[PDB]
This record gives C-alpha cells, sequence and structure tokens, in this order.
RNA sequence: AGACAG
DNA sequence: TTCCCAAAAGCCTAAAG
C-alpha cells in the first residue's frame, strides 16, 4: 500500500483534478517547477498538516507519514496549487517554504 | 454436509510485516479484518525449496526467497506491478543491479550473528 | 444444494475508546449508524465498525461527513463478515465513569441506545 | 471383404472425420509389411494415442502401435478369425503413447529433445481426454445392486464361498483361486461394469476378492494374524462380533501405520535427499572410460538393470532391456557410475549412468532424482503395507549358511529345530538378558500349558558354544519377527534352570534335552516395511551388512540392489547414485569430496559427510553448531558444492 | 503393579536374582520400587 | 530456506471436468481479487481516472460481490499475458514428495460465481501429486516475472511424463482417471458387431 | 484396596500383600491391562487435582 | 503442544 | 515417551626410555 501511495503521489495533475476539476494546469506546472528547486530543503510539520487537510478526497492523510520525501513534495505542490486557485493565497504561500 | 466447507481461502498479494522484516501470522483482530483470510502461506518449506533447488537452478529459487525475505525486493516487485503498461508479463521484476543479492533479513541476521562470534561463511577461493 | 444450506452464526467484536472511534457505514449524512441494527442486513460489501484512529490535528481531513462515510482500506480497522447476513443481536459494554468521553459528540446514538436497553435488563435482574 | 485404411492417411484425418467412421471391420496397413484386422473403436483409440506422430510426417508407423496388434492379416485365415483383442486400459494407452514417442525418438538420429517428446505425450493424453469426454457422453459406466447380484449369483462364486476349511491354504489359495478363475474368464461376465473395470485394472483384484470371497485374517495393531479368519466377505454382511472387532483393528492399524510411519519415513527421506543432492550433474555424451564394473545379474535384480550399458563379445556396448534370459545369473561388465572419469567434479556421463538418463530432464539434479524415487517407493510401501496384508501368508524366515549348520526346518510351518549333529558334542545356548526378562516366570508357574511361549522371550541372536571353548553366534530374528523359545525348551529350562556369565549373558546347558522337539517358535507376525526402511537407513548411513564395511563400491552395489529389490523395485542407476553419494576420496587426508573416477575412494558415515563436505549443506541438517565449532571447517581445503550454499548466503554468487 | 497415592505415583517392578540353597543354585524374583525421586 | 511467501493463496481444489488444457488453472473471484490486487489497481488507474485509494476501495469492496468491471480486468490481464495461456503460477500439494507435487500452471479465468472458492486444476495433472477432491487445500504462488516463469518452465507438468525409474516408459502418473477409463471400456469393449467370421459371412 | 479385594490398613501390610498375594499379578496375571471392566469413571479426582 | 483437514 | 545413533568417557593391555 505504501509503494502504491508513493507511485500515486508522484503525480499531481490527476489528484488536483480529483479535488477540483476547475484548476488551470499552469498553476500545476509552476508548482512543479518550484518543487524541482525546493526538494533539497526539509519539510516541516505545518506544510504536511496543510497538505493533509487540503488533499484527503484523493490521497489519504495518514499516508503522509509513510510516503517518501519526493511524494510529500509533490503533494505539497498540489495542495499549494489548490489553495492558490481557491483564493487562500496567504496559506498557499506557506506551503513550499524553508526554515530560517 | 461437513465442515471444512471452504471460506478459509487466504489470498494475499502483499502481507503486513513484522518490525524485523518477515511476514507473520494473523492475530484474531487482524485476521477478522479482511474479506477472506490474508495469510502468507508457507508454500516454500524445506521440502519445497529442496524440489526447487534441484529441479531448477538454485538461482531462481534464491531470487524467490529474496523477494519474499528482503522487504526492498518485495517493494520492487510491487512497484514493477504498478508501474507497467502490462502488469502481467513483466520483463524483469527486480532489477538486481539496483537491488543486489544478500539483503534478505534471515541471511543477514545469520551472517551478523556468526560475525559476532568471530566467524563467517564464505566461498572457497 | 438449495435444500442443503448450512446456517452460520458469527460474532464480530470491536473496541472503540480513546484509541479509535467508529465510522459511519449504515447511516446517511443526517443519521449516524456505525453498525447494523437488530434484524438489519449487512452491506453488499460485508463491512462493520471500520474504526478510525483518533487524531485531533487531522480533524478537517478524517472527520468530515464524507470522510466518515468513506472507508480507507488501509489505516482503518473494519470487521468483514458475510454480506447480506441478518444481524441476530448486539452486546454493548460501556465504561461510563470517564469524565472526558473519548467519542466526540454525535457518534454515540445506537451505542447509548443498546447500552440503555442492556442496562435496564441487568438492573431489572439485580432488582429481582 | 473387410474395409481398407492406411495408418498415415488415417492419422492425418480430422477429429470430426475420424469419429465419423462406420462401425466396421477393417484392415489397417502400416508402413511395414504387416496389416492388422481391427474394429473401428479400437482404431480410433489407437489414432488418439498415435497423436504425437502427427508432428512428424516422415516417421514410419510400425504394426505394433495399434492397440489390437495381436491380429495380423496372413494368407491362412486360421490366425486372425478368432483372436482375443488387446485390452484397453489406462496403462495400455500410456504404453501406446510411449511406443509412439520412442518411435519418434528412434527414427531420427536420436537428435530429438525428450522434453519435446514428453510435451507431445501430455498433449496427446489431453486430446484423448477431450475427445473421449465430448464424444462418449452416452457410453458411461453404471453401478447398482444388479451388477453386484450378477457377480454374486454366479454358481461358481457361490461354490467358492461355501465348504471352505478355515485355513490360509484353504482360503487364500483355493477359494480365492476359484474366484480369480471366474473373474479371469473372458466369456463369463460381459457388459458388467465391475468386472469390465477389473479386467482393465480399474479395480484391483484384492478388494473384489475380499468383497465377494471370504475376508482373510485381519490384523491387530501389532502386525499379528488372528487364528480364526472371517467367514463373510463385504458383499454379504460381516455381522458377528469377533470378525467386526478384528476388521476394526485392521482399520486402526491402517491409521497408526499411516501416521507414525510417515513421521519416521519423511525424516529418512529428508536425510537421503540432503545427502544425494551433492551429486548434481548428468552430462549427456560419453567419457570413453575403460573402467568397468563386474556386476552379477540374478533373476530378481535383472529388472533393476533396465537401463545400463555393458560390454558384449567383441567389445561392443549394449544396454540391458526388460528381457534377457541368457544373462540371468552371470557376471557382466557393466558401465556404472563408479569408474566414470568425467571432467566434472560432481558430474557423470550419460553412458556411465544408463539409459534412464534420457528420461531425466535437462537441467535436473540427478542425485535428487534417485533420492526422490527411493522416497516415493519406500513411503508407498510403508503406507500400503496394508495393501500387501490382504494375503495372510506370513513372509517365511530364511536360514543362512552359518545358521543352517545348527538349525533346520520341517515338521511344522513355523518352528525351527536342532540337527542331530548337535548330539555329537555337549552344546550350550547363550542368550542376552535384555531379550530374556520374563523368562524366570516359567520357574514359578507349575504348569507350562497355558503359559504363552512368546511372552517368555523375544530372541534375535543365539550363541551356540561347545568346549574346546568355541562356537558361533546365529541371527534368528527377521526384522519384526522375533523368535521365541518353544514350550518344550521352556519346560527343559524350568527343569534345568540356567546360570549367568561374566558378559552378563544367560547360559543354558542343553544336555539331556529331548531333541526333535520344537525350538525357536516363530511368531505369526507379518514383516513390517517400516523395519525394512530402518534396515535401508542403517545400510546407507557376529556380522552385519553396513555399507562402510565394504572395500570397493563394485562389490557393495549388488548387496544393496538385492536388499532394495526384495520389496521396492528400484533401478540400479538410483542405487549407484546413492552409493556414489555415500563415497569419500582419501578419508585419511580429511578430504570429503566425491571420488573420481568413482572407485578410488572409501565410504563414510552420513553425519561426517554432512558436517565435513560443505557447510552450506551442513546448515540444513541437524546440529549446525557442530560444524560451526569445528577446526576443519576453517581449513582451506577443496570442497564440493551444494545448492544450499546459494541459499546460505543471500544469493551472492561470489 | 502401579499404585497411585495422594502424593506419590508408585510403581512396583521385579527382576530375577540367584541364591544358593543346599549347595544348588536357585532363581527367585526380587520385587523393587524406586521411591526416592532424587535417585534418578 | 523459505518462509511465508507473498503473493500466495491457498484453497480447496475443485476442478473442471470440461475440454480444457492441462496447463490451465481457474482461480476464483475472491482469490483473484486479493491475489491480483495490484494488477487490478494498475488496470483501474490506467483506464479510469481513479486515485489509488479509490482503486483499493473498489477492489476490496468488490471481493465478496461480483461486477462486470473487475471480471473484464481479469480477462484483459490474462489476455495481455500474451505468450502464455494465462498468468504463470506454481501449484503445491503437501507433503512435497515427488516432482509432480510442485507444478507450474497458467491462470486463465477467475470464476464469476462468488460461492465457488475452488481451483480448477487439470484432471491430468492430478496423479502427479496425491491430489484427490476429498476436501484438500493446495497452495498457489503467483509468479511476478517472466524470468521466473521461464525458470519454472522446468517444473511444468511435461517434466514428469517420462518415468524417473524406468528407461523408456511414461510414468504411471499420466494414466487416465477412473470415470474416463470406465467410459472408454464401456464404449470400446462392447459386442456391437458380430465376430469376424460372421461379419465376413 | 478394600474394594478390590486387599485388606491394607498400614503401608507395611500393603508391602506384605504385594510381596505375597499381589505378586501373582507381576509374572502371570489373571486380569489383563487390555480389558476395561472393573474400572471407575472418575471425574472429580482429576478436576480437583 | 493438543485437536482437526489433507 | 521410547528407539537411533554418533561422540565423548572410561577402562584394561601393551610398548619404549
Ligand atoms: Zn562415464
Amino acid at each position: 500500500d505504501i509503494v502504491a501511495y508513493n507511485l500515486d503521489a508522484l503525480d499531481v495533475v490527476k489528484l488536483v483534478h480529483k479535488i477540483d476539476d476547475t484548476v488551470p494546469v499552469e498553476l500545476i506546472q509552476e508548482c512543479l517547477d518550484c518543487v524541482a528547486v525546493t526538494a533539497t530543503k526539509d519539510i516541516y510539520p505545518h506544510q504536511i498538516l496543510l497538505a493533509q487537510w487540503v488533499m484527503h478526497k484523493a490521497f489519504p492523510a495518514r499516508a503522509f507519514s509513510h510516503i517518501n520525501k519526493n511524494a510529500v513534495n509533490h503533494l505539497l505542490a498540489a495542495a499549494q496549487s489548490l489553495m492558490w486557485h481557491w483564493g487562500f493565497q496567504q496559506v498557499a504561500v506557506f506551503m513550499q517554504v524553508e526554515l530560517y | 454436509l461437513l465442515e471444512k466447507i471452504g471460506e478459509d481461502w487466504s489470498a494475499a498479494a502483499s502481507v503486513k510485516t513484522q518490525p524485523f522484516g518477515l511476514p507473520s501470522k494473523l492475530n484474531n483482530a487482524d485476521r477478522a479484518s479482511t474479506p477472506g483470510r490474508e495469510t502468507a502461506i508457507r508454500s516454500f518449506g524445506e521440502s519445497e525449496t529442496r524440489s526447487y533447488n534441484c529441479t531448477v537452478g538454485p538461482g531462481p529459487t534464491a531470487e524467490i526467497l529474496d523477494q519474499t525475505n528482503n522487504p526492498l525486493a518485495h517493494a520492487a516487485v510491487i512497484e514493477s506491478w504498478l508501474t507497467a503498461e502490462k502488469p502481467s508479463s513483466v520483463p524483469v521484476a527486480v532489477d538486481r543491479e539496483k537491488i543486489p543479492f544478500g539483503g534478505s533479513r534471515p541471511v543477514a541476521m545469520f551472517d551478523h550473528l556468526l560475525e559476532c562470534s568471530g566467524i563467517a561463511l564464505e566461498y572457497a577461493p | 444444494l438449495k435444500r442443503m444450506m448450512p446456517t452460520s452464526y458469527s460474532t464480530a467484536v470491536a473496541n472503540a475508546g480513546r484509541k479509535a472511534f467508529f465510522l459511519n457505514m449504515y447511516g446517511d449524512d443526517k443519521i449516524y449508524k456505525p453498525f447494523p441494527d437488530i434484524g438489519d442486513v449487512i452491506r453488499p460489501d460485508g463491512v462493520i465498525f471500520a474504526i478510525r484512529d483518533h487524531d485531533d490535528d487531522l480533524a478537517p481531513a478524517e472527520m468530515t461527513p464524507r470522510a466518515l462515510r468513506t472507508l480507507d482500506r488501509t489505516f482503518d480497522r473494519a470487521v468483514i463478515g458475510t454480506p447480506g447476513a441478518k444481524v441476530i443481536d448486539i452486546d454493548i459494554w460501556r465504561d461510563e465513569r470517564v469524565n472526558p468521553s473519548p467519542t466526540p459528540t454525535g457518534m454515540d446514538a445506537q451505542l447509548v441506545k443498546y447500552h440503555t436497553h442492556l442496562s435496564s435488563y441487568y438492573r431489572e435482574l439485580l432488582k429481582i | 471383404n473387410l474395409n481398407r485404411y492406411k495408418a498415415r492417411d488415417l492419422l492425418n484425418l480430422s477429429y470430426d472425420d475420424l469419429w465419423s467412421l462406420p462401425s466396421e471391420w477393417h484392415l489397417i496397413e502400416f508402413d511395414d509389411g504387416k496389416t492388422v484386422v481391427s474394429v473401428d473403436r479400437i482404431t480410433k483409440l489407437s489414432v488418439l494415442c498415435w497423436y504425437p506422430l502427427k508432428h512428424y510426417k516422415d516417421c514410419p508407423i510400425p504394426s505394433d502401435h495399434h492397440i489390437d496388434f495381436n491380429r495380423i492379416l496372413t494368407d491362412n485365415p486360421k490366425d486372425y478369425l478368432n483372436v482375443e483383442g488387446g485390452r484397453v486400459t489406462s496403462k495400455a494407452m500410456v504404453k501406446h503413447l510411449n511406443k509412439a514417442i520412442w518411435n519418434i525418438y528412434d527414427w531420427s538420429g536420436e537428435t530429438v529433445d525428450p522434453e519435446v517428446l514428453s510435451k507431445l505425450a501430455i498433449e496427446g493424453k489431453n486430446w484423448l481426454y477431450n475427445q473421449t469426454t465430448v464424444k462418449l457422453s452416452e457410453y458411461l459406466a453404471t453401478l447398482s445392486m444388479f451388477d453386484i447380484a450378477e457377480v454374486y449369483n454366479h454358481p461358481k462364486v457361490r461354490e467358492a464361498n461355501h465348504n471352505i476349511e478355515p485355513t490360509t491354504y484353504g482360503i487364500e489359495k483355493i477359494s480365492y483361486g476359484k474366484v480369480k478363475e471366474v473373474f479371469n474368464d473372458p466369456t463369463q461376465f460381459i457388459g458388467n461394469s465391475i468386472i469390465e473395470g477389473l479386467r482393465s485394472g480399474t479395480q484391483k483384484t484384492e478388494q473384489l476378492l475380499q468383497a465377494f470371497a471370504w475376508r482373510g485374517f485381519p490384523t491387530d495393531i501389532n502386525s499379528d494374524i488372528f487364528k480364526y479368519p472371517v467367514t463373510t466377505g463385504y458383499i454379504d454382511g460381516i455381522w458377528n462380533l469377533y470378525e467386526n472387532m478384528i476388521e476394526s483393528r485392521s482399520g486402526t492399524k491402517a491409521l497408526l501405520y499411516n501416521k507414525e510411519l510417515l513421521r519416521v519415513t519423511e525424516y529418512f527421506n529428508r536425510k537421503s535427499q540432503l545427502i544425494a543432492q551433492y551429486v548434481q550433474r548428468l552430462h549427456p555424451g560419453d567419457c570413453k572410460t575403460t573402467i568397468l564394473a563386474e556386476y552379477p545379474v540374478t533373476k530378481l535384480t535383472l529388472k533393476a538393470f533396465k537401463g545400463k550399458y555393458y560390454q558384449k563379445e567383441d567389445g561392443k556396448l549394449d544396454w540391458i532391456r526388460g528381457n534377457e534370459t541368457h544373462l540371468i545369473g552371470t557376471k557382466q561388465k557393466f558401465r556404472s557410475v563408479f569408474g566414470c572419469n568425467h571432467p566434472d567434479s560432481q558430474g557423470i556421463c550419460m553412458t556411465c549412468y544408463g539409459r534412464l538418463g534420457i528420461n531425466i530432464p535437462k537441467g535436473t539434479n540427478i542425485g535428487q532424482v534417485a533420492a526422490v524415487s527411493m522416497g516415493d517407493k519406500i513411503t508407498s510401501a510403508v503406507l500400503s503395507t496394508k495393501h500387501t496384508d490382504a494375503s495372510s501368508a506370513v513372509e517365511q524366515y530364511k536360514l543362512g549358511k552359518i545358521e543352517s549348520n545348527y538349525l533346520r526346518t520341517g515338521e511344522i510351518p513355523e518352528t525351527l529345530y536342532l540337527k542331530k549333529e548337535l548330539t555329537q558334542k555337549d552344546y550350550r545356548l547363550v542368550i542376552a538378558r535384555s531379550e530374556a526378562e520374563n523368562l524366570a516366570d516359567i520357574l514359578m508357574i507349575d504348569d507350562l500349558t497355558a503359559y504363552p511361549a512368546t511372552s517368555a522371550t523375544e530372541l534375535t541372536s543365539l550363541a551356540l558354544v561347545y568346549d574346546d571353548e568355541c562356537g558361533d553366534v546365529l541371527t534368528v530374528s527377521l526384522y519384526n519377527r522375533r523368535a521365541s523359545l518353544s514350550i518344550e525348551m521352556l519346560k527343559h529350562i524350568k527343569m534345568v534352570r540356567w546360570e549367568l556369565d561374566q558378559r552378563d549373558n544367560i547360559v543354558i546347558s542343553l544336555r539331556g534335552f529331548d531333541f526333535n522337539l520344537p525350538f525357536l517358535t516363530l511368531p505369526n507376525k507379518h514383516v513390517n516395511m517400516y523395519e525394512v526402511m530402518k534396515r535401508f537407513q542403517s545400510f546407507l548411513h557376529t556380522s552385519k551388512t553396513y555399507l562402510k564395511n565394504y572395500k570397493s563400491p563394485i562389490e557393495a552395489l549388488p548387496v544393496f540392489a538385492t536388499m532394495a529389490n526384495e520389496k521396492i523395485s528400484l533401478n540400479i542407476s538410483h542405487c549407484e547414485i546413492l552409493i556414489y553419494a555415500m563415497m569419500i576420496r582419501s578419508a585419511q587426508y580429511r578430504d570429503y569430496r566425491l571420488p573420481k573416477p568413482g572407485i578410488n575412494g572409501q565410504f563414510e558415515k552420513y553425519n561426517r559427510l554432512m558436517q565435513c563436505r560443505s557447510l552450506g549443506g551442513a546448515m540444513a541438517f541437524e546440529k549446525q553448531h557442530e560444524p560451526l565449532n569445528n577446526p576443519g571447517s576453517f581449513l582451506n581445503k577443496m570442497r564440493n558444492d551444494h545448492p544450499y550454499d546459494l541459499l546460505v548466503k543471500g544469493g551472492k554468487l561470489r | 503393579i502401579f499404585i497411585p497415592f495422594r502424593r506419590t505415583k508408585l510403581t512396583f517392578k521385579q527382576t530375577d536374582h540367584h541364591y544358593m540353597c543346599n549347595g544348588q543354585r536357585k532363581i527367585m524374583y526380587v520385587i523393587w520400587s524406586q521411591i526416592h525421586n532424587e535417585m534418578a | 530456506f523459505g518462509a511465508r511467501l507473498n503473493a500466495t493463496a491457498r484453497a480447496v481444489i475443485t476442478s473442471i471436468s470440461d475440454p480444457h488444457d492441462y496447463d490451465e488453472l481457474h482461480i476464483p473471484w475472491g482469490v483473484g481479487c486479493q491475489l491480483l490486487k495490484y494488477h487490478l489497481t494498475n488496470k483501474l488507474k490506467a483506464k479510469f481516472n481513479m486515485t489509488t485509494r479509490e482503486a483499493f476501495s473498489f477492489v476490496y469492496e468488490n471481493v465478496l460481490q461480483y461486477n462486470q468491471i473487475i471480471a473484464d480486468l481479469f480477462k484483459e490481464l490474462i489476455a495481455e499475458a500474451a505468450p502464455y495461456k494465462g498468468m504463470g503460477c506454481t501449484f503445491h500439494r503437501n507433503p512435497t514428495l515427488q516432482r509432480g507435487s510442485t507444478q507450474q500452471f497458467f491462470i486463465t479465468k477467475v470464476k464469476d460465481d462468488i460461492n465457488d472458492n475452488s481451483i480448477s486444476m487439470s484432471v491430468l495433472c492430478l496423479k502427479a501429486p496425491n491430489a484427490d477432491f476429498d476436501g484438500d487445500q493446495l497452495n498457489l504462488t503467483l509468479m511476478p516475472d517472466v524470468y521466473l516463469t521461464k525458470a519454472t518452465e522446468r517444473i511444468a507438468p511435461h517434466t514428469w511424463v517420462l518415468s524417473i525409474d524406468e528407461p523408456h516408459e511414461i510414468s504411471g502418473n499420466l494414466e487416465l482417471q477412473g470415470p474416463v477409463v470406465e467410459t472408454i471400456i464401456n464404449w470400446a469393449h462392447e459386442k456391437y458387431l458380430p465376430p469376424l467370421e460372421e461379419w465376413l459371412k | 484396596l478394600k474394594t478390590v479385594g486387599v485388606n491394607v490398613s498400614t503401608i507395611w501390610e500393603l508391602l506384605y500383600e504385594i510381596m505375597t498375594s499381589l505378586a501373582h499379578h507381576l509374572y502371570a496375571t489373571d486380569i489383563d491391562e487390555t480389558s476395561m471392566y472393573g474400572k471407575r469413571l472418575t471425574v472429580l479426582h482429576y478436576l480437583m487435582s
């Protein structure tokens, strides 16, 4: 099940459209491009919590505690895209972030 | 009519694992939680592994037991099933270059335990 | 073979306290039903209890009305019997002397119902 | 004016066309000069068996492939008008498939993979099954009270079930003989499902005999025969109490001999497979070795040599078949596993092994094949001891040359006797105290009339001694059959008493004993195949016959071959493989790998070989700490390879 | 002869032994029973 | 030396008495659904826009119930196992005594009847082990690779045709069963024609 | 022991009876271990062991 | 380690 | 529990400084 959830979370477009069909693909592409740089840093509990909240209609929440880091980064990108489309831009900003 | 009517069939694509990676038995609460039993059948006993080692080269039998014993090999098998256009007729299940032999948990435990005694079984040169 | 149909009686046991809470598998959005009533019929997919681990931080994810009805096969605990099997009876045991009730308000209707009936029965036995 | 058909043309017909042939008598013409008179159904079965010949259009079909090959068309009608046709059995159809596949194999220059032949054989069997199941939906077999009455009401069976002396000779040789004569007659019962199946091997004769004829002498939990037999079979009701109880004890014996004998037999099978798994490779070809094995072919062991090459006159190699009368009881120079200088350390050539290697699949472990064949045969024999128990004729005890010099037989079916030559000197019996514990009871009992002689003593070896002080020890027990002192000698011992010895052995003076009286009464107990399996185990792993006692394997093979073939029909190649697995080269120098070419080397016990050949193979056997904690295991000595090595490690080849 | 008590589970066995009477050897059964459990 | 394989099932052997192939096996609905869990998940994800969670939910929900979709997925999996009769697998009977105790088969069809927890191994391959339909459960291991299928091809039934104890004889394990032999007897050995002399005259 | 047919009152009387009267059961026994007559169907003595 | 199934 | 069977202990008898 964990391997399957990894291979699932490796895609974002399908999960995002499962949450909301009306999401532009440009936002998804921008979030993936930002993941390509952000994957180096660490993932912090607020990011995981927000991604679990936003993406449960397509991805189980508890799987976030079992899946690998790349899957978590892709799910963070998808959750940020969903927040950005919905209108909660402030929380969307706090998705792909580094500690300082 | 008799008992042993069936309903004890135990098909399991993948079985939950102990902290020391090996399939385990099903406890009552965790055995009454799946449609039909999800037991890991010991279809490779000593006699079965004898027949396999003799009829087929020991290579494929060791590969099967490595897929079962090493959790990483089983994860690779499931990944190959899921990430293929044809889940049936997968060309190679586990890429042995990416996952070398010798990672099986019982064999690693045996080798480490011997090394703690100061000995290790190795091939003759 | 229709003339030879064995009758099978089975018992399913589920514990829900501070560890986990029952989901909603036999009730709509309006009515919360964790398990079938007496004389009810199990779902076409035989599933009962399906208890989910209790986590507060995951409240807006696994406690929404859709998430309670939806069953995740992994990470949840269901007891799976024969589908279409009529329920004979239900036995309820409750520890009523815990000041913070672990089960959140709303998901204790049938539980309290059957526990009240059993409590009346045993109270009448004790009174006799 | 019979019909005419050609074998190749008829085989090429489609299944629908083949089954759409008229009910006729026709002459099948084969590619040789012989023609067979046959009916349509036998011909259709023959073609369905010939199916493997379809893929090879250039192989001639000889006249012996047809099921009804007994009839051959000739000028004189005296040889085919009235001839019984070949019976159609499952074994017969398998035999015809065998004939077809080996005709394909022999027609070419043997350049046909036997795996392909076996593939074609199963394909032919499957097509036969499918065509029979589809087309023969109305020619089923039926059983009811009418068939049992038809067999039962036969006057000769009724005579064979009346006026019978209740003895082994009068039941299991006379009445059963009459019933067999009734069943074996090809004219008495026609259209009867039971006897039609019996004539084709569907039902073994023993069960039908125990049903229609008298049930014969059931057995208790211990393998002893009750004196009073069962008067009634199974078709009639066994309504008495004695007979019901004794057959119930037979069922109990079946359950126990299943359970516990499996418990021991599977462990012995595991050990044998573990040891034989060292001999691995059978490489097709020939090693051109000059070393030959001088094996004596006897009547019983001839069938075991069914595949093996040997030197004939003018230095030519021929392989024994199922029928050689001239070679019976003569010493021949076979090409054995021993003395095969094949380059492989654990590999042997095809010629040295035998013809059986053709049936062996390509990439198979040959030692495992031998061990598995032995395990199958011994497990089946041990479990189905009850199958052979249908005859109450207890396996007679044989006397060796040394034993015959002191003991004789006669005047009684079971008990032995002392020869008059023992009157020449004052001989004296010596028995062990362990085997004689309840003997002194005869002293306390004042009337040895109702006292059972078997409970007094259970002997396996007797020392006859005379003053010089010489004498010899003789083995009297035959596996489970432990000889017991007779009532007459019990009375003599009571009259004379005995005396111990420094070796703690009871000593009895035979002076004044009335001779020509019973001595060493043998129990009416069947020999157990479990004891024979123990004998096999002791052999493989005052004079006994252990394998390590032999100098060269050439003189050691025939003993094991006869010992196995007494009860299990085991090929000589398997025996050679097992013995060669038992062998060791230069046991003095602590070298435990297989000798080459196969004779230059001694024997060794099982445990030393398992714990001193390869540690990977030692891990799967008992007491792993013994070879782990062994200095020799740390010495860089040349060693053999075992498959468990690759399992002992995770799979790393090097 | 196996006799059970509230505490013990005793067994009475027997063996043979030799003794000389009037100068001639004679054989008689000696009946024994292990009762001290620590003896084994 | 072997313990508790994954992708393994165990069930009572009830067979098919129909024109079939010896290398043909019929795994049932529940065994097919649980054993081919990830194959069905892959097919659902590939065809339908279903998340993996929805795929597992659908598969587990429809183990004790029948539907057309999962049956079609089984059929298409077995069809996509192209150069084989079906999905390669090994079948074990205990105790493992002979070569035929372990034999390769090819899965061909999940049974549409939910009440059939049965395994249609071929009639011919019954005698290689001591398998009789008296209520015995046998083991089934799904081969997850083509390399493992090719390796197991050496354990295929056609390997025990030739007797390992006779030079040129087919092993007695290939003999036809009781009912078929009795049918053949009642058909061939019948007096449906006059003797040869009377037939000629 | 009184029920069976022995008159033990002290363990030494038991040893005398075994050495003299019950010794008959050690070498040539009239009764047999194989039978099941003259046996009790005890329940309490094993439950309350 | 006891029963059951093969 | 009881039978198998090998490995270490232990014992009388015999050979060299
Ligand atoms: Zn050779």
